[PDB]
C-alpha cells in the first residue's frame, strides 16, 4: 500500500502479502531518499 | 442464550384482531361449494393481495383432510379479479414446484417465501418440566410463553419440531408470495423490508400445516404491513382490496373478503 | 462391498486433479492448501530459481523472472525463496555470487552449521 | 518525511525482518510436514466448469467407485458470475442415476433453481431453509424488497432408485440455524445432514472454495 502501516499489517492478508508490501514500503523509502540526494 | 424472548417475541405483542359481524360493510363473507371452480370475479375485484389459506392432501399430512394440489390449475384468477397485486399461498414441501408451475400458468412470478419455523410444544414443555384439544393447546402454548426466561438453557435445536417426512424431517411452513405486475405506470405501494422473511412459532406435533390463531393474525400483519393501501379504511374506499380464500368459518377480519368453502 | 474412501480419493486426485492439488503417489498436497489461490511455491518453481541462481548472479530478480519464470512471479518471494535455499536471512553478501546447483547445498550447511555454532539457527535460517 | 522518514527506514528494517522469519517458519512448517485444514479424503477439482471435460470426470468415478454419485451440492454463482444458461448446461444428468441434488439458490433465482431441478430429471422433494444467526443468537435479518431475507434456501431433487441400501429416510431437519461465517458461505451442518441422508457415499459440489472440502467429496472450483 503506502506510508499506512496499519494497512500492511492486516491479518486477512498473508505473510508473502504482508513481507511484499513491506518491500515496495521500502522501496518507496529509498526513492524519497534518491530524490533527497 | 437461545433468545426466544425475542424470537417469540412476537407472541407477546400481536393481539387477535376482532371477527367484524356479517351484518357489516367492512368484510364481504362470500359463500361457495368449490372455491377452485367459482368465478372469483364476481365476489371482489382490483385486489392487492390474495391470501389462499390452502390446507393441502400431501402424503405428509397422514390422513388429513385437505385441498387436492391437482385442482389448483382450475382456480381461475382473472386481471379483472387481480390486476396487479401479490398472492399468498401455504405450500407444502412436496408440492412446492408444482404450485411454482402452476403459478407461472396464471402469471404470477414467484418473489417471496415466508417461512415458519416450528417449535415443537412437547419438547417445550419437557425443557420447563426437565388427542389435544385447542384450548389445551393455546394453553400451553401461553404457559410456554410465560416460562420462557427458564427455557433459554436449552438448546434451540433440541426444541425444533422435527416431524415425520420421507426425506427431511418438516421443521417449516411455508407461505410462498407471487406477484402480478399486470399493467404499466399502475404502481402497487409497498412498505418494505418491515416484516422478517422468517418467523418462529410454538407449535403442536398433530397438525403443524393448521396454522392456529395469533399467528394467523402474524400473517395478516404482514399482508397489511406489505400493502398498505389495500388496507379498507371506510370513507373514500369504495370497495375491498384484499381477499382470503378457505377463510374461517366464524373469525371474518376486516378489510378482507371471506371466501368459505361450503 | 465396502469402499476404500482413502485409496477412492487417492486414485481421483491422481485422475482429475492438478500436478500441485495431489501429489505423485496421489495423497493431498497440503502446502498447496494452506497458502493463498495463485501464490504457491511449486517444486518446479524451486527447480527454476535454482537454475537461475547457477544462470544469473543471485540478486537481479528481475532477469531471473523474465527467463525462468516467464515473466509471472515475484521478486519479493525470489528474495525469500534464496534466503531459504543459502540458509541465511540476510543475502547481501552473496549479490551476484552466481552459485551452481550442485554446490548451494555446501553453503546451506555451512550457514546451518554456523547457525548452530552461533546460537543463531531459529527455523533452518542463520539469524545473521 | 525528513529524519522520521528514515526513522521509519529504521520501522521498515525491523518488521521486514520479523515477518522474514515468520514466514521461513511457516515455510519450514511446509518443509516438515504440515497438515492443512481441509482433510486428506478431499478430492479437489481446479477447473472452470464450463471447460472441463466432465466425461473423464464420470469414467474416473466408474472405475475408481463403480458408481455414480449419491448427492451433488451446488452453490451457484448467480448474476465471477455464471448465466443460467451456462449453469443449466452443465451435464448433471450424466453425473448422477440415483440420488439428491442440493442445489442453493437465492430468492431472485428461486424460480429458474426450480427449472433447473426440473430439466435435469431430478423432481422436487425438498427444501432445506438455512436461517442467518448472529453471534449473540438473533435472526440475522439481510435486505430484501418484500421482506426482510434472512434466509438461504437449498432446493432438494431426487432422480432415481432411493430404497436402496443407501439414502436412510426420515433424517435431519430441513432447518438450519447456524451462524454467519462468511461471504456466500454455507453452513456446515448440511454436510452432517448430507451425511445423515447418505452415509459413507460418493458425493458432488460444482462451485466448491476451499472451504468446502470434506472427505469422501468430489469438490469442484476454479479457486480450489
Ligand atoms: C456462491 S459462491 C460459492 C460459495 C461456496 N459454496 C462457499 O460456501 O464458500 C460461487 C463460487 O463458485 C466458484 N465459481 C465461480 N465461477 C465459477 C465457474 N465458472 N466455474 C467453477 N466454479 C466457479 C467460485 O469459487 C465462487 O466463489
Amino acid at each position: 500500500q503506502y506510508m499506512t502501516l496499519e494497512d500492511i499489517e492486516n491479518e486477512k492478508f498473508t505473510n508473502l502479502e504482508i513481507l511484499t508490501h513491506l518491500y515496495n514500503l521500502k522501496a518507496e523509502i529509498v526513492r524519497r531518499l534518491a530524490e533527497q540526494g | 442464550d437461545n433468545q426466544l424472548s425475542l424470537l417469540l417475541k412476537w407472541r407477546n405483542d400481536k393481539i387477535p384482531l376482532k371477527s367484524a359481524s356479517e351484518t357489516d360493510n367492512k368484510c364481504k363473507v362470500v359463500n361457495v361449494k368449490n372455491i377452485f371452480k367459482s368465478d372469483l370475479s364476481k365476489y371482489g375485484a382490483n385486489l392487492q393481495a390474495l391470501f389462499i389459506n390452502a390446507l393441502w392432501k400431501v402424503k405428509s399430512r397422514k390422513e388429513k383432510e385437505g385441498l387436492n394440489i391437482n385442482d389448483l390449475s382450475n382456480l381461475k384468477i382473472p386481471l379483472s379479479l387481480m390486476k396487479n397485486g401479490i398472492l399468498f399461498i401455504w405450500s407444502e414441501k412436496e408440492i412446492l414446484g408444482q404450485i411454482v408451475e402452476i403459478m407461472e400458468q396464471k402469471g404470477f412470478t414467484y418473489i417471496e417465501n415466508f417461512s415458519i419455523m416450528f417449535l415443537g410444544l412437547n419438547k417445550c414443555l419437557q425443557s420447563i418440566n426437565h388427542e389435544k384439544s385447542i384450548e389445551q393447546v393455546t394453553q400451553e402454548k401461553k404457559f410456554v410463553m410465560n416460562n420462557l426466561d427458564i427455557l433459554k438453557s436449552t438448546d434451540i435445536n433440541n426444541l425444533f419440531l422435527r416431524n415425520n417426512y420421507p426425506y427431511f424431517k418438516k421443521t417449516r411452513h411455508t407461505l410462498l408470495m407471487f406477484r402480478r405486475i399486470g399493467d404499466k405506470n399502475q404502481k402497487l405501494e409497498l412498505r418494505h423490508q418491515r416484516t422478517s422473511d422468517v418467523v418462529f412459532e410454538v407449535t403442536d406435533e398433530q397438525d403443524p400445516s393448521k396454522v392456529d390463531t395469533m399467528m394467523k393474525e402474524y400473517v395478516y400483519q404482514m399482508i397489511e404491513t406489505l400493502l398498505p393501501k389495500a388496507q379498507f379504511i371506510p370513507g373514500v374506499d369504495k370497495h375491498l382490496k384484499m381477499m382470503e380464500l378457505f377463510a374461517s368459518t366464524d373469525n371474518y377480519r376486516p378489510g378482507w373478503i371471506s371466501v368459505i368453502e361450503k | 462391498q465396502p469402499l476404500d474412501f482413502t485409496q477412492y480419493a487417492k486414485n481421483m486426485r491422481k485422475d482429475l486433479s492438478n500436478q500441485d492439488i495431489c501429489l505423485e503417489d496421489g495423497a493431498l498436497n497440503h502446502s498447496y492448501f494452506l497458502t493463498k489461490k495463485g501464490q504457491y511455491w511449486t517444486p518446479l518453481n524451486q527447480k527454476a530459481l535454482q537454475r537461475g541462481i547457477e544462470l544469473f548472479g543471485v540478486g537481479n530478480w528481475k532477469e531471473i523472472n523474465y527467463d525462468e519464470f516467464s515473466g509471472k512471479a515475484n521478486i519479493v518471494e525470489l528474495e525469500l525463496r534464496t534466503c531459504m535455499i543459502l540458509g541465511i536471512n540476510d543475502i547481501t553478501e552473496y549479490y551476484g555470487k552466481k552459485i551452481s546447483e550442485e554446490e548451494q547445498e555446501e553453503i546451506k550447511k555451512s550457514n546451518i552449521a554456523k547457525g548452530k555454532k552461533e546460537n543463531k539457527l531459529k527455523d533452518n535460517i542463520y539469524q545473521k | 518525511s525528513k529524519k522520521g522518514l528514515q526513522g521509519l527506514l529504521q520501522d521498515i528494517e525491523k518488521r521486514i525482518l520479523h515477518y522474514k522469519q515468520l514466514f521461513f517458519k511457516e515455510q519450514n512448517e511446509i518443509a516438515n510436514g504440515k497438515r492443512s485444514m481441509v482433510p486428506d479424503n478431499s478430492i479437489p477439482i481446479c477447473s472452470d466448469v464450463t471447460k472441463l471435460n466432465f466425461q473423464a470426470l464420470i469414467d474416473a468415478q466408474m472405475r475408481h467407485a463403480g458408481k455414480m454419485f449419491d448427492v451433488i451440492m451446488m452453490d451457484p454463482p448467480w448474476q465471477d458470475s455464471l448465466s443460467d444458461e451456462k449453469i443449466q448446461n452443465m451435464p448433471i444428468q450424466s453425473l448422477q442415476q440415483d440420488g439428491f441434488i442440493f442445489v442453493w439458490a437465492i430468492n431472485a433465482k428461486y424460480r429458474v433453481t426450480i427449472k433447473m431441478i426440473e430439466n435435469w430429471g431430478y423432481k422436487l422433494v425438498d427444501e432445506i431453509t438455512w436461517v442467518k444467526k448472529t453471534v449473540n443468537g438473533k435472526i440475522a435479518k439481510g435486505h430484501g424488497f418484500y421482506l426482510q431475507h434472512a434466509k438461504e434456501s437449498c432446493l432438494i431433487g431426487v432422480k432415481g432408485d432411493v430404497d436402496n441400501g443407501r439414502f436412510k429416510k426420515n433424517i435431519a431437519s430441513d432447518v438450519i440455524f447456524s451462524e454467519r461465517r462468511g461471504q456466500s458461505q454455507k453452513p456446515e451442518e448440511i454436510y452432517q445432514y448430507i451425511n445423515q441422508l447418505c452415509p459413507n457415499g460418493n458425493y458432488l459440489e460444482i462451485f466448491a472454495r476451499r472451504n468446502n472440502l470434506h472427505d469422501n467429496w468430489v469438490s469442484i472450483g476454479n479457486e480450489l
